[PDB]
């Protein structure tokens, strides 16, 4: 998912 | 100081960065979208090494990316298919030329990718690190439905277009309407960036993980 | 440091092209306004005598638009092939900046070059229909560039002279037409505007928003044939064939 | 075809 790679 | 905001060096090492038995199918359309996926997990981490990017908010990220993700990896693959010849050069190491994309039914948006696209990257000879400031000016983008303080987002973009264009006018000093010309690449990006969503969104009547949820 | 005055070749080609726009499009600075009361409320999928108005009014700019492209340097000497595959790609787009440019923010307004002045409703059942919004937002959007008669002609000029058009049959010698304009709009937008020097990259990116503007507007030729009651304008059906 | 923009360019 997009929003889980950006930490 | 114009590159001391937008420095064009870490732009081209976000750049650089991002560079038994035959188990890969043979049709094109799911050898062009399986490396599509695999490459917007690429692109994720190269957004993050864009300067600037990782300071905005964590959902304008998310609108930035998820709204030119499509433009931002078609720039990097038609450049990538520079030496090519009537064709492009998948990220998975494949190759798609005119009659497999013919055939498969995309010629139409496969001629023009190859015309207005890669055609016109190379007879330019556009190097990297204007490919990647081209793709964070892509990236910047503050027309994104649902941004908070878009003038922040426009903010950056002009940053790249000051280092940009000094790095254009450095490097490339006989060339005057160079920064132009690189910028009037983007309504060719654009459009077909879009006539791709809708070969995408057609082709769903092979599934991808991540391409998938890019297309929800 | 740089020169207050231009280079007089980019000089005179800057003329030509403000002469050219001028000429062809007068500005709502001398036009007197008058209004009509068609569907001046609400919005109806259609109100035929607005479209025959404004039919008849893109009709005659167009000509205009094809009357300030054979005065833009070279254009004349391409083949005509290659001016009319040019003008054929770019006429929605040059129609677009045209009448967005006569644009009145106070009263939401659009004036056309004979002075019809359609409020956003009139123009919406005229025939733009779904594009009336983007439009109107795209209108908006050039206020703050300040553009004058040599800026929107050059911008104009640079939309129409362009060299990744398909079925061209010479497009690098189109591209060479349009690098002098590039050349002529960057040096003039910077020197009269010596403090923001991103406005030249920021006239240029609009044209990529006029060019996805006007992909819909070929979206709603493809409608708008099916609820005119007859056939559109000939001039119109071959700029959009 | 497109006669009416060819009377316009050979003018
Ligand atoms: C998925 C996809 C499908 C298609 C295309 C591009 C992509 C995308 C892509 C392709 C390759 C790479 C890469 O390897 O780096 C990255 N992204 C997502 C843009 C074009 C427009 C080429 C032709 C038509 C079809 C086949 C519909
Ligand atoms: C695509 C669509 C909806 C259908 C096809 C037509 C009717 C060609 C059209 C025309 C315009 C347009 O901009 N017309 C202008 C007419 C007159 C002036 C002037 O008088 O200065 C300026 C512009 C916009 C959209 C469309």
């Amino acid at each position: 998912i997009l929003h889980r790679l950006l930490q | 100081s114009a590159n001391e905001d937008m420095p064009v060096e870490k732009i081209l090492e976000a750049e650089l960065a991002v560079e038994l038995n035959p188990s890969s199918p043979n049709d094109p359309v799911t050898n062009i979208c399986q490396a599509a996926d695999k490459q917007l997990f690429t692109l994720v981490e190269w957004a993050k090494r864009i300067p600037h990017f990782s300071e905005l908010p964590l959902d304008d990220q998310v609108i930035l990316l998820r709204a030119g993700w499509n433009e931002l990896l078609i720039a990097s693959f038609s450049h990538r298919s520079i030496a090519v010849k009537d064709g492009i050069l998948l990220a998975t190491g494949l190759h798609v030329h005119r009659n497999s994309a013919h055939s498969a039914g995309v010629g139409a948006i496969f001629d023009r990718v190859l015309t207005e696209l890669v055609s016109k990257m190379r007879d330019m000879q556009m190097d990297k690190t204007e490919l990647g400031c081209l793709r964070a000016i892509v990236l910047f983008n503050p027309d994104s439905k649902g941004l908070s303080n878009p003038a922040e987002v426009e903010a950056l973009r002009e940053k790249v277009y000051a280092s940009l264009e000094a790095y254009c006018k450095h490097k490339y000093p006989e060339q005057p309407g160079r920064f132009a010309k690189l910028l009037l690449r983007l309504p060719a990006l654009r459009s077909i960036g879009l006539k791709c969503l809708e070969h995408l969104f057609f082709f769903k009547l092979p599934i991808d993980t991540f391409l998938m949820e890019m297309l929800e | 440091h740089e020169s207050y005055t231009l280079t007089p070749e980019v000089g005179e080609l800057i003329e030509k092209v403000r002469k050219a726009h001028q000429e062809t499009f007068p500005a709502l600075c001398q036009l007197g306004k008058y209004t009509t009361n068609n569907s001046s409320e609400q919005r109806v999928s259609l109100d035929i005598d607005l479209w025959d108005k404004f039919s008849e009014l893109s009709t005659k700019c167009i000509i205009k638009t094809v009357e300030f492209a054979k005065q833009l340097p070279g254009f004349t000497t391409l083949t005509i092939a290659d001016q009319i595959t040019l003008l054929k790609a770019a006429c929605l787009d040059i129609l677009i900046l045209r009448i967005c440019t006569r644009y009145t923010p106070e009263q939401d307004t659009m004036t056309f070059s004979d002075g019809l002045t359609l409020n956003r409703t009139q123009m919406h059942n005229a025939g733009f229909g779904p594009l009336t919004d983007l439009v109107f937002a795209f209108a908006n959007q050039l206020l703050p560039l300040e553009m004058d008669d040599a800026e929107t002609g050059l911008l104009s000029a640079i939309c129409l002279i362009c060299g990744d058009r398909q079925d061209l049959e010479q497009p690098d010698r189109v591209d060479m037409l349009q690098e002098p304009l590039l050349e002529a709009l960057k040096v003039y937008v910077r020197k009269r505007r010596p403090s923001r020097p991103h406005m030249f990259p920021k006239m240029l990116m609009k044209i990529t928003d006029l060019r996805s503007i006007s992909a819909k507007g070929a979206e709603r030729v493809i409608t708008l044939k099916m609820e005119i009651p007859g056939s559109m304008p000939p001039l119109i059906q071959e700029m959009l064939e």
